[PDB]
């Protein structure tokens, strides 16, 4: 079906009505997406279907069509963009500066914005336009609120 | 039957809505791909 870089949406008819469960980037030819949102489970976009290819419950990702082709990463720096989808609502760019989770095999870079769970998959950007993650998975804080981490996969 | 629609095209927007702070959380992640608070 449609497979032109950009964001999208992952949607399902399961449950009552048409409800979007996650988002994922299209970036050449391969469909990047969050483990959680689809289980590794077939895509279709339109009459097309888009088979699994690579995934990781621990990392927390999944490519469909293709191995992981984003490999930009967070300076450690520089404010970033996070390309929210929410549902039912337009895409938007909400720019915000990364905080750091602290972790026993090194450090991650971690957005703090409140979106919907069914929001993840969405991309964070650097000031070049590149995908440097998928925001999605993370930890929730004593304020109830959530905080995910700048997800990225590795490139082959 | 999950199914995919596109949503806009992937570009930085200069003069974007800047909100959320920065915070510095010490954290674990398990074999299941589940984050949780360490302290
Ligand atoms: O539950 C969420 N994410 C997730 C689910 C299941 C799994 C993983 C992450 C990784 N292992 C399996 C989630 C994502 C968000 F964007 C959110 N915004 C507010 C709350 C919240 C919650």
């Amino acid at each position: 079906g449609e497979t032109t870089d950009g964001v999208y949406r992952v949607m399902t008819r399961r449950l009552l009505g048409s409800t979007q469960v996650g988002v994922g980037v299209m970036q050449e030819g391969v469909f990047h997406t969050m483990w959680h949102v689809t289980k590794g489970a077939a895509l279709r976009s339109g009459e097309g279907r888009l088979d699994p290819y690579w995934g990781d419950v621990k990392q927390d990702l999944v490519s469909y069509c293709g191995p992981w082709k984003l490999d930009a990463a967070w300076d450690g720096l520089s404010e970033v963009q996070l390309l929210a989808v929410p549902p039912g609502e337009r895409a938007k760019n909400i720019q915000t500066l990364p905080g750091i989770f602290k972790t026993k095999d090194g450090d991650i870079g971690a957005v703090a914005l409140d979106y919907p769970a069914g929001t993840s998959g969405s991309p964070i950007l650097d000031k070049c336009g590149r995908v440097i993650g998928l925001y999605g998975n993370g930890v929730v804080i004593k304020n109830g609120s959530y905080v995910s981490a700048i997800t990225q996969g590795k490139r082959e | 039957d999950m199914y995919i629609e596109r949503a806009g095209d992937i570009t930085w927007e200069k003069d974007a809505e800047v909100t959320g702070n920065s915070p510095r959380l010490d954290v674990a992640l398990d074999e299941s791909g589940d984050f949780s608070l360490v302290e």
